[PDB]
Formats: C-alpha cells, structure tokens, sequence
C-alpha cells in the first residue's frame, strides 16, 4: 500500500519497530510530533487548604503537577480554553483530592495512590493515577511525622506537550538510520581505524555490511528507520503512536481546509 | 509589563487568520507563505515532499527567529501549473500516505498481540 | 486562635496580656497562626 | 528533598524507585550498579539522578515543630 511496518518486540511500556518506504522528514516529523503534540490530562492547578509539613508549598504544587494520570479517555471531553463552562465543568475538568495525617510514630509517607476522584468521573477512564510497581504505591510526595496535615484540592486540565514538560506521554524515544553509513552522512573521527575504534550499532545485522570494495552508491536515498517508542504510562504505547500519526494528519488537514477556505 | 508567555506557541491567530497570500515580485509565478503557530515539523515535511513531486522549480522554508512560531515558505513553478494547486497536492499526498501509515500499523499491532 | 508561640499548639486567642509564656510551654516569642484564608497555586 | 518525579532528562517517572532502591541495599547486600540494572533504568540519563540524589528531607524531618 505504501509505508510498511515490522516490529520488532513489544511490552507493556515500550514498542521497538521498523519503518519502511518513507521519507526522512516524513519520519522525523512523526518522532516531533509524538514527543510534543499528544494531547492528555494532567493535574494543573491547586489549592492548599492547610499545610504544615517541612516541605514548602510550591514543591507541593509542582510534584503534584508531574503525577501521570490516566488518560484512555481523553478525546470524550474539550479544553478548558474552548469550553462552554466557566471554572472547571465536569465536561472540561476533573477534581482531585488529598488528604494526610500524622498518625503514627514513625515517619509516613504519602503515596500517589492516596489522591481519589472527587467530581463526576460520568463513566470515561480517566484520572487515576497510574501505579507501575507492583507494590501499590504510586510515586512518593510527602512525608509527615506526628503532626504535619495536608488538605489539598486539585483539578486537572487538558494541556500538550508543547507549553509544558507535565502533558508529555513521550518520556524517550529512539531514532536510526543506515547503521553501517552507507549513505555517508557522517565520517568518523579517529585515530587509527574507524572500524576498530567504534562499536558497531546494535541494529547492523538486520541489514548487510557493505561488501567492502563496490564504488560509492550515490544515487540511493535514505530509508529503513529504527523507532523505539517508550512512553511513561500514563496511556498506552499502541494509543500514542497511532494518535501521534492521527494528530499530525489533523494538522495537515487542517491547513488544507484553511487554504481551501481562502 | 508585556512579555508573551506560552499562550502564542500554539494557539492560532486571534483575530487573524492562519496564513497569509503573497505574491512575490521578482521571479514569475511565485508565492510566500507565512504560517503561524507552526515550525519545523510541519514545515520541513511540506518542503520535502512538495521537492518530491516534480512540476514544482522551488521550495524552501524558513523560521526567522525561534522566539517566533512562525515560518516562511517560497514556492515556483513553470507556468500554468498553480503553486496552491501544487500545495493542495502535497497535503493530499501526506493525508494518503500516513493514513496507509496508521492503517498497516494497527494490523501489524493486532497480529503481534499474540491470537 | 491568633498566636502560637511554640512547639506547643497554644492557640492564645490573644487579646492582652492572656499569660503570652503560654501555660503549657514557657516559650516567649509568639509565633502567628497562619491563616484560614483560601490560598490558591499554579502547578505549571 | 524527595526524590524528583520525572527525570529532567528523559521524562521517565522516578520516585516510585526510590525506597525500592533503599532496600535493594539494606538487607539484598546487593552491589548498587546491578541493583539500578534490576531496578531497571538502562539508559543512564535516569540513571544519575537516582545515583546522585541525596536525601536531605529526613534530616529537616528530625525537627519537632508544631
Ligand atoms: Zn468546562
Ligand atoms: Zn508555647
Ligand atoms: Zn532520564
């Protein structure tokens, strides 16, 4: 049909693939657009009812800012920005709630998996903090000892990627292209051998070394990528590639209906 | 005070449009474009495929200052062929080949959920 | 509830002169009782 | 200080790892190099910040205010 696709392996948190027939800004475009455009739901602003612990109050505010959330069923509401409402409706926000105490001797802690939906959740999957390990925590914020309290009231929006590091699903990413430099886009530094003195690419076998002696092949052009997508969790990697590819063709299209509407 | 936060990164033009239409005047048959709210990764794929398509005689594409979302865009070609018509061809080209993109991606990604 | 004073959670309720070495602790430094008032942030 | 959530770097979430991390030392005897292998963090861009962070926010803790 076009642009075919191998992979490679795949987990719960990570999809390693190859991508054939395209194009190199074709390709590179997809890695932008999947690390700064994706669009998902994160906590956003607070409100501190009562503090009292060691730790000041914006680190409370930002490290809750960094909690990924669940967001499976981000498309079914709109931004706050384009919302009808005013102050945070239940068909643009969510509402999150905290709550610690110092009961006991020790030190305790205050684990992300201790944060519960408040507002109308109105069926969509969306907002439960995410717990990867499998011990129940979820990310550590706090600690208290026998008298500290913490009262917090939070509503998450819906944000990219762009504007802030908070909305990014995209965590890493990998990217690779003619691992044994037929194409001579670079040459290497060295001292006594290129050959010796670099290791070779760990994607090298799945295409063959270069026959040692035929002349440079300067009509040929750059394909056959190497993507390792890892997201952080806060929605799954299958999910994040094909809205990366869903949102960039939006974009174009978009630009089509302006030029056709002009 | 006045410095622009992060508002104007992305959000499209307020009380404005989303590109602008003019005709240069020192070659025949050329256009600037001015997209906003936009950079690199959308410009440097309408550059290199409206380059792959053959009609067209130039195209490049700049960002004048990273402190602005906004880029430029210079297109010509030979003569009765229209460089928006030629801009309306390569976005139809993106829309099919990423759309065969997505579609051969969600096969290969059911068939490798094993059965 | 107005003064604080110490490791002790004395809320004075100062007026004047109420013993500010408050009856439990012996502190002379009358710490002041952050507020109830609804205080709002900006996780960006 | 806490650990930090989210690694400036990459961006993957850390803080989870953290008392895990502890305890790979105190009672698995474990050397700490393999013990952030079988953590998991093969990049090493997350790797330093979990080798590199200290604790500071215990000894503020051992204060008795209030
Ligand atoms: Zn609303
Ligand atoms: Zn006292
Ligand atoms: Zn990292």
């Amino acid at each position: 049909e076009g642009p075919q696709v191998k992979i490679r392996e795949a987990s719960k948190d990570n999809v390693d693939f190859i991508l054939s027939n395209v194009d190199l800004a074709m390709a590179n475009s997809l890695r932008r657009v999947m690390i700064a455009e994706i669009p998902t739901l994160a906590i956003d602003s607070v409100e501190v009812e009562t503090n009292t612990t060691v730790l000041a109050d914006e680190f409370i505010a930002h490290r809750l800012g960094l909690i990924p959330l669940q967001s499976m069923d981000i498309e079914q509401l709109e931004y706050s920005r384009d919302c009808f409402c005013e102050d945070h409706c239940d068909k643009c926000s969510v509402v999150l709630t905290l709550q610690a105490f110092g009961e006991s001797e020790s030190t305790t802690n205050v684990y992300s998996k201790d944060l519960v939906i408040v507002s109308n959740l109105m069926g969509r999957n969306i907002g439960h903090p995410i717990i990867q390990d499998k011990e129940g925590n979820g990310v550590l914020i706090c600690k208290l000892r026998k008298g500290q309290e913490l009262k917090l009231t939070c509503v998450a929006k819906k944000g990219i990627a762009k504007e802030h590091a908070k909305w990014g699903p995209a965590a890493a990413i990998e990217f690779e292209y003619d691992p044994w430099n037929k194409l001579k886009h670079t040459d290497y530094w060295y001292e006594q051998d290129s050959a010796k003195e670099w290791p070779q690419s760990k994607n090298c076998e799945y295409e063959d070394p270069p026959n040692e002696g035929d002349p440079f092949d300067y009509k040929a052009q750059a394909d056959t990528f190497y993507m390792n997508v890892e997201s952080v969790g806060s929605i799954p990697v299958d999910q994040v590639v094909v809205r990366g590819i869903d949102t960039l063709q939006k974009k174009v299209a978009s630009i089509l209906l302006a030029l056709t509407q002009m | 005070m006045n410095a622009p936060d992060r508002f104007e990164l992305f959000l499209l033009g307020e009380g404005e449009s989303k590109l602008k239409i003019d005709p240069d005047t020192k070659a025949p048959n050329a256009v600037v474009i001015t997209f906003e709210k936009e950079d690199h990764t959308l410009g440097n794929l309408i550059r290199a495929e409206l380059l792959n398509d053959r009609k067209v005689l130039f195209a490049a594409y700049k960002v004048e200052h990273p402190f602005f979302a906004r880029f430029k865009l210079r297109i010509q070609t030979t003569e009765g062929y229209d460089p928006k018509d030629a801009l309306k061809n390569a976005c139809n080209s993106i829309i099919n080949k990423l759309g065969a993109l997505k579609t051969n991606f969600e096969t290969e990604w059911n068939l490798q959920t094993l059965a | 509830l107005k003064y604080i004073c110490a490791e002790c959670s004395s809320k004075l309720s100062l007026s004047r002169t109420d013993a500010v070495r408050c009856k439990d602790c012996g502190h002379r430094i009358l710490l002041k009782a952050r507020t109830k008032r609804l205080v709002q942030f900006e996780a960006r | 200080m806490i650990v930090p959530v989210r690694c400036f770097s990459c961006g993957k979430v850390v803080g989870d790892k953290w008392e895990s991390y502890l305890n790979l030392l105190q009672e698995d005897e474990l050397d700490e190099g393999t013990a952030l292998s079988r953590l998991g963090l093969k990049r090493y861009c997350c790797r330093r910040m979990i080798l590199t962070h200290v604790d500071l926010i215990e000894k503020f803790l051992r204060y008795n205010p209030l």
